[PDB]
């Protein structure tokens, strides 16, 4: 919606060359995707239409018992189209020139997502997940579109430009980003990855502790910091560099299956726990880090495991990683 | 652009289009908007400036079955050096990247004063690589970006706690920062460097660090090109 | 001299520490996992 | 020649085995609890 | 550049102006303290050698 | 007298640098941002009233 | 008062005599005597460092350390690595060895900054 | 509010009526007002939004001869967490207090993430005291506000200056702030604390301080409850 024609060209060029296994055999993903393109230089008033087209198509497929994801890139462009039509109409401007009915339109559009039981028979269940990119003016999340959307949606993947300029991708701002589905997902994890939420919370706690320690350091420097604080900062840097940072245009990190993600969380939190345990038992963090740089490098390089190698093989090597890390942390601390 | 579209798509030429000072175009657009008695947008520019700029920038690229192209390079003055101004902000949402000329680098005597951190090429991920440039290119650019950002952070840290308090990695990043800015970024106004010459200059900067600190370069690329010499 | 194998003492100490580990490694883990189950 | 210390350092190997033998042992001890707590639910 | 995440209001504008004035004059205060302590440090380093 | 004074001067110089390089620029950026946003709100209200 | 004791790491010619005539050698309720004989070639260097830790960190009453160069040169790393304020370690010449103003930690620091 | 009123006075039923997303109603009022091309207020909202929100908020209360009441808890989401926004602003000028749900406390893991400092109850002064809640309820509340406002300024001085240059009272206030938020304001869902348990826990947190700096408690109350 109101975005580059080149972005539609690359989708059309790439999707035919990408294959999925959802049906049991390799088949181009283009076979199960539809595109609705209203480039930024196409008629502005059509942007709204495109959005309403997309969701409808999505809903249609949800009526067939399929799980559809409709991607609105970008909804800010639809809001801008509404603003332009409103300006040509001489209507009273709301915040930042937008029409007073923008928030209601966004809320109604987002209410069309959901898991549902199809209308007719035989009974079948589908879902529509709306994923909408928001383009705040100036990068400021005070934008009316962002303010309405965050009021509507349940997941907030907020991106940081200072991370993107650094090539830290995805540039999710972990401080502001939130998901309100973490509670309903417990069931899933309890059936598949039972200690997934615990590790997620451990990672978030480590990241928050590091964020505050870094505010302290920026003014006071990395001195008067307990070795535990040094470990927290070091492992948060490790997580940010090698877990939260995923190169989407590589053969290994284009896709990270949930099991590889879970094993990587296990490895990073195991590193943190081993370091904390070793230092708490009299070990010195500087010397211990010098001695276990090899373990640190193995944990960081865990991201290079090819998911195409299979769940069993990757899990086996992650278990080898964990055992080697335990052995080395025992060796380096007597 | 109408001329370019004629040369490129009807005569099969490859056109490079320079559009100098799109900021003055935005000023003229704002002037017309003000005469129209329109509801002004952010900092007074029209609310439709995004679409109006898109109708200019989106007139570029390649089309099927025609052996011409249009490569646009608009030149855009940022008011008060502020990248969040509507002109640069909207231009960056419409365009496929930006080359950021920095005043801080210009004052420091560097030319070209291009600050790579605020810069982007959205079509680089596909234009570079094994069969197109060399297979080190994407890893070597990502690592350069990461180390440059770390060096900026270390310089800011040194501004407060002094050089003595910095870690070893931070001092390596400072060394990288000075050498990167004064050797790899600095080029003659008439000097042309091949991408293979520039990727040989990039590896020399990345050799300031232990191979195990190059965490963004894949292990196979770091085996083939790190020790190379 | 300089041939005394007091590394045997270190091995014995490591074994003793590995036993005391079993202690807190069946009392910590079981307690936490039982609390989770409950 | 004091390489006998390196071999005698197998206390580390025993420690690793003791820790694997405590993960196994915890797996067995949590059993009775899990079956009991699910049997109350079954009732 | 980097800025505090606060919502723009005239009250916040005045609060930040007051904070900036306080920062400037506290900076001058700590500068003077540093110069005094540095002079005394010169003296102590001479007398300690003596 | 030397040890304590050296510590105190190190801390004071670090804090002076923190004030003049981290806190003051950050506060100035915040002031500029707030001024720009308030000017934007004023422009919006003025032009809505004019309409 | 909180910290008043004088501590002397010196040969018998200094700790036993000289200042000991007016400084004493024993604590009000201790037998450590805040001193080390430091027999020439008898006291271990490791034991010398242990005594330095004893009189600098293990007990708090010691207000000053007064250490001879003989131990200090061999104990160089330990005393150089000590950066606290209260024990105010003070190097002294002993026997024939003079001050050597290019060796002791505090004056090294002073020349390091600013002169 | 006409169904709640009918139960409250017509059937004499004590009722608690909540107008969830009252903040959303303001958007509809602005949409209608803009369609009418009326003269707008702040942010484009109708100039009569205080009279339209007061015809909803003031339909609560008790009346003389009827043994029923309407307790109203509108829920209102402040845009950008801005309390100076017209909706929360005009609700604050019409309502008898506000429970302020805070995003800094929420991100910090606390539930309920209620920041008591922006919060207020206009009817608390008269609802608490001798013979109807307890005698220490007002003094304890005021002292807790005083100590929380001082712990939050001790924590800003420690963020820029560190602990080594904040007084002993500031350290006590930092300790008070940690236990206030993590033990008193923090509370599980389905955890029902009685006003008396909550006062006892407040007394346990104000004992952090010495009897002499609890200066917002009168000597009579400071005497009976400070030493239990």
């Amino acid at each position: 919606c109101g975005e580059r024609g080149n972005e539609m060209a690359e989708v059309l060029m790439e999707f035919p060359e990408l294959y999925t296994e959802m049906s049991g055999t390799k088949e181009p993903i283009m076979k199960r995707t539809t595109l609705v393109a209203n480039t930024s230089n196409m008629p502005v008033a059509a942007r709204e239409a495109s959005i309403y087209t997309g969701i409808t198509l999505a809903e249609y497929f949800r009526d067939q018992g399929k799980n559809v994801s409709m991607i609105a890139d970008s909804s800010s462009r639809w809001a801008e189209a509404l603003r332009e039509i409103s300006g040509r109409l001489g209507e009273m401007p709301a915040d930042q020139g937008f029409p007073a009915y923008l928030g209601a339109k966004l809320a109604s559009f987002y209410e069309r997502a959901g898991k549902a039981v199809a209308l007719g028979s035989p009974d079948r269940t589908g879902s529509v997940s709306i994923v909408a990119a928001v383009s705040p003016a100036g990068g400021d999340f005070s934008d009316p579109v962002t303010t309405a959307t965050l009021g509507i949606t349940q997941v907030f993947w907020g991106l940081d430009k200072k991370l993107a300029q650094r090539k830290h991708f995805p540039s999710i701002n972990t401080s502001v980003s939130y998901s309100k589905y973490t509670n309903v997902l417990n069931k899933f994890y309890d059936s598949n990855y039972p200690e997934f939420p615990v590790l997620r919370d451990r990672m978030k706690e480590i990241l928050s502790n590091a964020e505050e320690l870094e505010q302290v350091v920026q003014l006071v420097g990395k001195s008067a910091l307990s070795d535990s604080d040094k470990i927290t900062l070091d492992v948060a840097t490790l997580i940010k560099e090698d877990f939260l940072q995923q190169n989407g245009y590589s053969t290994y990190d284009a896709f990270c299956p949930i099991w590889k993600t879970f094993d990587m969380m296990r490895a990073f939190i195991s590193y943190h726990d081993e370091a904390q345990k070793a230092v708490a038992n009299g070990a010195n963090w500087s010397k211990l880090a010098d001695s276990t740089g090899d373990v640190k490098h193995a944990v960081s390089s865990s991201k290079f495991f090819e998911p195409s190698r299979g769940e069993k093989e990757v899990h086996g090597e992650f278990e080898k990683l964990l055992s080697t890390m335990q052995e080395r942390f025992a060796e380096s601390t007597d | 652009l109408t001329t370019a579209e004629y040369l490129a798509y009807q005569t099969e030429r490859h056109v490079l289009t320079i559009l100098t000072d799109m900021s003055s175009y935005a000023d003229a657009l704002r002037e017309v908007s003000a005469a129209r008695e329109e509801v002004p947008g952010r900092r007074g520019y029209p609310g439709y400036m995004y679409t109006d700029l898109s109708t200019i920038y989106e007139r570029a690229g390649r089309v099927e079955g025609r052996n011409g192209s249009i490569t646009q390079i608009p030149i855009l003055t940022m008011p008060n050096d502020d990248i969040t101004h509507p002109i640069p902000d909207l231009t960056g949402y419409i365009t496929e990247g930006q080359i950021f000329v920095d005043r801080q680098l210009h004052n420091k005597g560097i030319y070209p004063p291009i600050n790579v951190l605020p810069s982007l090429s959205r079509l680089m991920k596909s234009a570079i690589g094994e069969g197109m440039t060399r297979k080190d290119h994407g890893d070597v650019s990502n690592q350069l970006y990461a180390k440059y950002a770390i060096g900026k952070d270390a310089a800011a840290m040194k501004a407060v706690v002094g050089e003595e308090a910095l870690s070893i990695e931070d001092k390596l990043s400072l060394e990288f920062l000075e050498k990167f800015e004064k050797t790899f970024i600095t080029q003659g106004a008439y000097e042309d460097r091949t991408v293979f010459e520039s990727l040989d200059q990039a590896w020399s900067l990345l050799r300031i660090y232990p191979k195990e600190m190059l965490n963004r370069i894949s292990p196979k690329i770091l085996d083939e090109f790190y020790d190379r010499a | 001299a300089f041939i005394r194998k007091e590394a045997e003492e270190k091995a014995k100490e490591i074994q003793l520490k590995a036993d005391q580990e079993y202690e807190i490694e069946k009392t910590n883990i079981v307690r936490n996992e039982t609390n989770n189950i409950d | 020649k004091e390489a006998h210390e390196i071999v005698s350092k197998a206390r580390k190997y025993r420690q690793d085995k003791l820790k694997q033998a405590k993960t196994d042992a915890a797996k067995e001890i949590d059993s009775y609890k899990i079956q009991k707590d699910k049997e109350l639910k079954e009732f | 550049g980097n800025r505090e995440q606060v919502f723009p209001t005239r009250m916040t504008l005045g609060l930040m102006k007051t904070k900036l004035k306080g920062a400037n004059q506290g900076y001058s205060l700590l500068k003077r303290k540093s110069e005094a302590l540095t002079k005394r440090f010169r003296d102590i380093t001479k007398r300690i050698d003596d | 007298a030397f040890i304590i004074l050296d510590e105190v001067i190190k801390v004071t110089n670090r804090r002076v640098n923190a004030i003049e390089h981290v806190i003051i620029p950050r506060t100035e950026n915040t002031i500029a941002y707030i001024n720009s946003e308030l000017d934007e709100l004023d422009r919006e209200e003025f032009y809505r009233l004019k309409k | 008062e909180k910290r008043t004791l004088i501590a002397v790491i010196a040969d018998e010619d200094t700790t036993t005599g000289l200042l000991l005539a007016g400084i004493g050698q024993i604590t009000p309720e201790t037998q450590e005597k805040n001193f080390f004989v430091y027999q020439e070639g008898k006291t271990t260097k490791e034991e010398i460092t242990d005594k330095f830790n004893h009189f600098t960190e293990e007990r708090d009453d010691i207000a000053i350390l007064l250490i001879n160069q003989h131990i200090a040169e061999n104990i160089r790393a330990r005393v150089d690595s000590f950066t606290n304020a209260f024990p105010a370690i003070l190097e002294i010449p002993s026997k024939d060895h003079p001050y050597d103003p290019e060796k002791d930690s505090v004056l090294k620091r002073v020349r390091k900054l600013f002169g």
